[PDB]
């Protein structure tokens, strides 16, 4: 996701405002980040409680 | 994997961000921010190594 957004941005001028595809990519990155965060939250509580 | 990937990402980012500006011989502010972030990341890797 990071690389996708970087390279995509490189092809446009240096505009201050967030575009629409930038908003979509930020949303997708938030979803991926939260997915990894949830995995780590499972890993943290897994030894104490195996059903949660 | 966390540590090595975060360091690799920070390296690629420090390389990409510098590409925009002309090749000046001093350190800008964004460069200071990138350096501090690289410090934090490497310190976390070294904390995992110690643990
Ligand atoms: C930016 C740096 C800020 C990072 C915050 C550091 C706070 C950590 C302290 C909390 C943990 C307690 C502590 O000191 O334990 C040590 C944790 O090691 C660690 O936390 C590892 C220290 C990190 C090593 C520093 C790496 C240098 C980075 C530079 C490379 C890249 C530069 C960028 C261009 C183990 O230590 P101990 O053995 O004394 O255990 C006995 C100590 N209670």
């Amino acid at each position: 996701m990071t690389t996708i957004n970087t390279h995509l941005r490189e092809t446009l001028p240096k505009i201050p405002y967030v575009k629409a595809i930038d908003m979509y990519l930020m949303g997708c990155f938030v979803f991926v980040f939260m997915a990894l965060l949830e995995y780590a939250l499972v890993n943290y509580i897994f030894f104490s409680q195996p059903a949660r | 994997v966390f540590g090595v990937t975060t360091v690799l990402t920070m390296t690629t980012l420090s390389i990409s961000a510098r590409n925009s500006l002309p090749k000046v011989a001093y350190a800008t502010a964004m460069d200071w921010f990138i350096a501090v972030c690289y410090a934090f990341v490497f310190s976390a890797l070294i904390e995992f190594a110690t643990v």
